[PDB]
């Protein structure tokens, strides 16, 4: 154990606890280990010096042991260098073959675009007028939206959790900076109003019917001002909120939590709809659709389940990961779900079939952060061990690293034209990353020999004031936003 | 219908917990303070599982008094069906 | 103490420099609890078999019996895979606007006239 | 390595409990069970640290570890019928190596209630403005060319603001110039010249004896001191003759009218010596020399009584042991003064009112000495081996002292 | 150690009674 | 330290009620490590009934648990939920006062004068002025 890797030291020691049978017959990660195949991409001219020594019967059982657990995926190409084999491996399981990388991928935005897929390919909400009021006034706020690139470098505007005595577990903003959920550790989850305007809540059925039927400012009319606070706290998790997803028309607010069920909390009620319980585990991240109907929730169970809204029981169990499902996000046409978790493994899968199309290795520690490029064809991954792979999803090649960051990298967000990728640490740092000259360069070998891009991607650190950057949030006109408790 | 009764005579009566206390432990697991009689209930409910404990518990330090120990509890505890347990370890 | 100063070196072997207030003492509890049971369960299993002295197969025979009684670790790869692509085979259906507000049936849902007593 | 818990604890374990005469194959089999029982755990707790962000742990994470593991969180009792403590916990046991093993439940109720915080809210401020990180509370930290002074002309006008209003014109406008003196990060490389605007201040405002132009500086003094971010003992060479003069100088402006400000002015001067004579310190350098000074004020025979006074005050607020050992053998003398003030009809000069509030500060100093390592007895006439200052009203003193300490 | 930094600082090597006028000419 | 002054202002308000309690007709200076035995039954008895009766009611497809909800959680408990009026009657209740919060004030900030700066048009006004 001595001559390994120093980035497996959090594995071998898991191993070394494990000395008995009946220890490990219960471990699940273990046992999953021990009849998967490490799949080992090694390339032809390395190959042949192997089964040179193995083909041999002066070994005979080492080759019996690789053959019988090992599998190997050979590349024709140039072997390796010492420090890209170090870029994409970490994982058990690792280093995934490239018969899986090779399925096609929808990876483009919906309304022409060869990558995107039909409107009717995933059934999805329907749409009116209202909707394109939206984006008129969303146009207004990308005028003001500067072009960030390298030299106009945002501005950051922490929202600090003050006080803070339970522990915030969970931070989210609404796509437009109004509203700002935290969910905290005494089993609660508490909305705030940034913007001037008091969070109103319409009193009951037997009083909200009594007003409105078509008098033209129905919305005012139901809101009641009885009820109105800068503040609106929800009570009903019995254990600590770990995800907090709003709803894209600002109502509907997520939740999951240490007793394994998601929440729907209304935001026109400020009361609990649903109660999803089909984890037995803590779900540890929940996040709703970019179009608002399903959504995605991973657990300990070592799955992620896709939801509706209108079913008690899942659509999809995404169960390929051999650890717990730390992250789930959607893609922004959301027929695609990425899932990061414990064992390493970033994976995308289709929400057709539930099949695993793309499998990312390459971290060194579980997966804590996701977050996707707004073109659709970039995914930038976070981890422990405070590296920022990004990868490409028509490809695979996870082309850049960003290795500023010292402690666990808890929050991505590429800004909304996508100049910029801002990622927030457990190092009491915003660093923001340049995410044109990432992806200015993007097979038949599987790598594409990124280079230590780091030193000239860094735009800014900006280091917090005791403050782990818990989320990381885009205005509409490219303002950073942050919310962390202060410690 | 005597439960119903008592807990409307229940406005005045401020039982022996106070209600920000009996209330942070409600709040705490999402019961929230909607009737401030509801909580004296429950202060008063969680009064007389104590009490109840340090009558019997009084039983076994007369038969061995005006003090509490662990051996007392230890016996008192098992009619319960509840296994008390020392600390030895500090 | 005795038994304590061992326990900070199971810690400091794991890395664990700084962890709970009482993370050493908490755990000690547990192991404690964890032991006694197990050799209350290996007297019994002694008696069961009927021996002068309790034995190490008593005690096997209790730790086998403990962890498939309350492990219960999460459910495994071959199980998880079967739900999966049992579920994974109904295909999405189809969503209608107006015909409903979109939620789960209300008898599921936690949405009830939610009543309260007469205040007198 | 595989550390595992000792063997030699898990027999002492088994014959408390009536399993008497076991096996060390069998002991053995105890302490690797348990051990990984705990590894498994402390490995699952991790879990919960890293999905909590936090590294540092609230008592909780142990206990959604052994509910994951379906064990049941409570430490110290276990229930086998599972159903009044199902796998909610109780918050583990608030025990200690070092504790007493004896509890009152009187005790605890006479125990203080502690306070309980305001709820968590939300706060935002500015980590970047265009790239720049600003220096706010919520961040961390042959003809040639002419010459640049160092400061900038926003740094250099906000001396000028800070200036002006710290000479006092508006009481609102000061409090807030003294705060922002009090908490500015960068307020270093400024403070030469705020160094040098003080010094110089003092030596041209005691020509005439302009006591607000005074307290103004003492409190920029004040305000200087506790800002803990900038570097003083490079610039208290001028702070210390400063202060010194302010306590140990006459007042060339009428005494009458403002000696109760002038005693404030000497208190805000012996306040801020006596925390100069706390932080700074390095051998027989600062606190030593001011000592020196103060007792050659005292010894020197015929003083000015606005001085004497001010010495006397800034030897008294020295703490424990300076009084304990330097405002002893000198009773008789203080005695003498007195007497002399008080003999003869001239009462114009301001010998009377020095000669007063010197006695009654050194009497309030004598009643910890005699409360601090005396024990009260003939508070009659005993006194009068001390002159007879304060006697018997020093006695009631004293008693009023012991009142307060019996309410304490 | 008389060459350490504090022996140096002007708080260890100035009179400020000294240095004040104190109406003296 | 106002951190865990979050929980110990109401756990040694608790402290105080067991001391308070523990002189009603029972015994003296208990032991210690007896006193934190039964305060932690105690803690774990209020979140059992804050648990089971959350379920019962939710179970029932609503959010806010009436009486009919808490004397089904508490037979499934094993109470004998009819031995509690009695239990109240007695007058041997004490009155013990509310813990006192951290802080009096409620809320003094305000911030320092120094105003400068306007926002430029991607930052709308209810975020916070630029700086001095």
């Amino acid at each position: 154990h001595g001559d390994q890797e120093c980035y497996y030291q959090d594995d071998l020691r898991v191993l070394s606890s494990l000395t008995k049978k009946e220890h490990m017959k219960g471990n699940e990660t273990m046992l999953d280990f021990r009849t998967s195949k490490f799949v080992l991409r090694i390339s032809r001219d390395s190959y042949q010096l192997l089964k040179r020594h193995l083909q041999e019967k002066q070994n005979n059982q080492i080759w019996n042991i690789v053959q019988e657990h090992l599998y190997i995926d050979i590349f024709d190409g140039m072997p390796r260098s010492k420090q890209q084999i170090d870029a994409m491996v970490g994982s058990l399981a690792g280093e995934a073959k490239r018969e899986a990388n090779k399925s096609k991928v929808f990876f483009g935005l919906l309304k022409q675009d060869p990558n995107a897929p039909p409107q009717n390919r995933i059934p999805l909400p329907e749409l009116k007028d209202s909707d394109k009021l939206d984006k008129i006034m969303n146009m207004k706020e990308t005028t003001k939206r500067v072009r960030l690139g390298p030299d106009c470098l945002p501005s950051i505007c922490f929202y600090t959790f003050l006080n803070a005595y339970q522990g915030l577990t969970a931070v989210d903003v609404t796509d437009d900076s109004s509203l700002i959920a935290g969910g905290f550790a005494d089993s609660t989850v508490r909305v705030w109003s940034v913007t001037p305007k008091k969070l109103r809540s319409v009193k009951q059925a037997s009083d909200l019917s009594l007003i409105d039927k078509e008098s033209d400012d129905v919305l005012e009319r139901i809101m009641d001002e009885k009820t109105a606070s800068e503040l609106k706290i929800l009570y009903g998790h019995s254990g600590p909120v770990y995800g907090a997803s709003f709803s894209p028309d600002r109502n509907y607010l997520l939740s999951s939590s240490e007793d394994g069920t998601v929440r729907l909390w209304s935001l026109q009620t400020f009361t609990c709809l649903v109660g999803y319980k089909g984890h037995n585990y803590p779900v540890w991240d929940t996040q709703f659709s970019p179009y608002g109907y399903y959504f995605v929730s991973g657990g300990h169970d070592r799955v992620a389940r896709l939801w509706a809204t209108d079913h008690y029981q899942p659509l999809r169990i995404f169960a390929g990961h051999l650890a717990d499902v730390n992250c789930t996000r959607f893609h922004p046409n959301s027929n695609y779900v990425a899932t990061g978790s414990a064992d390493r493994t970033v994976r995308l899968w289709d929400v057709l079939n539930g099949n695993c199309v793309r499998i990312f290795t390459g971290h060194k520690g579980p997966i804590h952060s996701l977050t996707f490029s707004p073109n659709g064809r970039f995914l930038a991954t976070g981890a422990t061990d405070g590296r920022v792979l990004l990868w490409d999803i028509g490809h695979g090649l996870m082309v850049g690293e960003l290795k500023g960051h010292t402690d666990t990298v808890c929050s991505l967000r590429f800004s909304r034209d996508g100049e910029i990728l801002a990622s927030g640490s457990m190092d009491n740092t915003v660093r923001l990353w340049d995410a044109i000259k990432a992806f200015e360069d993007l097979t038949a070998t599987g790598h594409i020999n990124l280079p230590e891009n780091s030193q000239e991607l860094l735009l800014g650190t900006y280091m917090t004031k005791s403050t782990p950057v818990v989320h990381l949030h885009f205005t509409r006109r490219n303002l950073v936003l942050a919310a962390g408790a202060y410690s | 219908t005597p439960l119903v009764d008592f807990l409307m005579q229940l406005e005045d009566y401020t039982p022996t917990i106070p209600d920000a206390v009996t209330g942070y432990y409600l709040n705490r697991a999402g019961f929230e303070a909607s009737d401030p009689r509801i909580i004296r209930l429950i202060s008063l409910a969680a009064q007389k599982f104590i009490s109840d404990i340090a009558n019997d518990a009084l039983q076994h330090c007369k038969m061995k008094k005006y003090t509490l120990t662990m051996e007392d509890l230890t016996p008192a505890l098992s009619e319960y069906g509840i296994n008390v347990k020392k600390p030895h370890y500090f | 103490p005795k038994d304590a100063q061992m326990m900070a070196q199971i810690l400091k072997d794991m890395g664990i420099t700084e962890y709970e207030p009482r993370v050493i003492n908490q755990m000690l509890e547990f192991a404690f609890r964890y032991v006694t049971t197990i050799l209350d369960d290996a007297k019994i299993y002694s008696s069961h078999a009927k021996k002068a002295t309790v034995d190490a197969d008593d005690v096997r025979l209790a730790i086998q019996c403990r962890a498939d009684q309350s492990f219960t670790s999460p459910p495994p790869r071959d199980f998880l895979l079967d739900i999966a692509r049992q579920r994974n085979q109904t295909p999405l259906p189809l969503i209608k606007p107006y015909s409903g507000p979109r939620l789960p049936p209300d008898r599921y849902c936690l949405t009830a006239p939610n009543y309260r007593l007469k205040s007198l | 390595s595989n550390t595992v818990l000792p063997s030699e604890s898990m027999k002492v374990v088994a014959e408390s409990m009536g399993i008497a005469q076991i096996q060390e194959e069998t002991c053995q089999l105890l302490t690797d069970e348990v051990s990984y029982r705990i590894k498994e755990i402390a490995q699952d707790a991790l879990k919960f640290m890293h999905m909590g962000k936090r590294q540092k742990l609230t008592t909780s994470d142990i206990d959604y570890a052994l509910k994951l593991k379906n064990v049941e969180p409570l430490y110290g009792f276990h229930a086998q019928e599972f159903i009044p403590f199902r796998f909610a916990s109780g918050g583990g046991r608030e025990l200690y190596f070092y504790e007493e093993k004896e509890v009152d439940l009187s005790d605890i109720i006479n125990t203080p209630l502690p306070r309980v915080p305001l709820d968590v809210c939300l706060k935002a401020h500015w980590l970047s403005i265009e790239g720049c990180q600003p220096a706010i509370p919520e961040n961390p930290p042959r003809l040639k060319p002419r010459s640049i002074h160092e400061l900038s002309v926003e740094q250099q006008l906000y001396y000028k603001e800070i200036t002006e209003a710290c000479v006092g014109s508006c009481e609102a406008k000061r409090a807030e110039a003294l705060q922002s003196i009090a908490t500015d990060p960068g307020l270093y490389q400024m403070l030469p010249r705020f160094s040098t605007f003080i010094s110089e201040g003092v030596r041209v405002n005691v020509v005439q004896n302009n006591l607000a132009l005074l307290i103004y500086l003492m409190r920029m003094v004040k305000a200087l001191m506790d800002n803990p971010t900038l570097y003083l003992e490079k610039y208290v060479h001028e702070l210390i003759p400063a202060v010194m003069t302010c306590i140990v100088s006459r007042q060339l402006c009428l005494r009458p009218d403002v000696d109760n400000h002038w005693a404030l002015r000497d208190f805000a001067a012996r306040l801020v010596a006596q925390i100069c004579k706390h932080f700074s310190t390095t051998t027989n350098n600062i606190q030593s020399r001011i000592t020196k000074t103060f007792t050659k004020s005292w010894v020197d025979e015929k003083t000015p009584w606005t001085t004497r006074y001010g010495s006397i005050a800034g030897l008294a607020e020295l703490g424990h042991d300076v009084i304990k050992t330097l405002i002893l053998p000198r009773l008789q003398q203080e005695g003498e003064r007195i007497r002399s003030v008080l003999d003869g009809p001239v009462l114009s000069n301001i010998d009377r009112i020095g000669a007063d509030h010197v006695q009654s500060l050194l009497l309030k100093h004598c009643a910890p000495v005699l409360a601090k390592l005396r024990p009260p007895p003939d508070n009659q006439d005993a006194y009068r081996a001390e002159f007879g200052s304060l006697g018997p009203l020093l006695c009631s003193q004293v008693v009023k002292a012991r009142a307060q300490a019996a309410l304490q | 150690d008389l060459l350490a930094d504090e022996n140096f600082l002007m708080v260890t090597q100035l009179h400020w009674e000294d240095d004040i006028i104190w109406d003296g000419e | 330290n106002p951190a865990d002054n979050y929980h110990l202002a109401r756990r040694r308000t608790l402290q105080v009620v067991v001391s308070s309690l523990l002189t009603e007709a029972g015994f003296e200076s208990a032991e210690k490590a007896s006193v934190e035995t039964l305060t932690e039954m105690l803690q774990s008895y209020i979140s059992e009934i804050g648990r089971s009766a959350k379920s019962y009611c939710e179970h029932t497809a609503r959010t806010q648990p009436t009486l009919s909800d808490i004397v089904v959680t508490l037979v499934e408990m094993g109470f004998n939920v009819d031995t509690l009026p009695a239990y109240a009657k007695r007058s041997q209740r004490m009155v013990i006062t509310a813990p006192p919060v951290t802080n009096q004030p409620v809320t003094p900030k305000a911030l320092t004068a120094g105003q400068n700066r306007p926002h430029p048009p991607h930052i709308p006004s209810h975020f916070p002025e630029f700086p001095d």
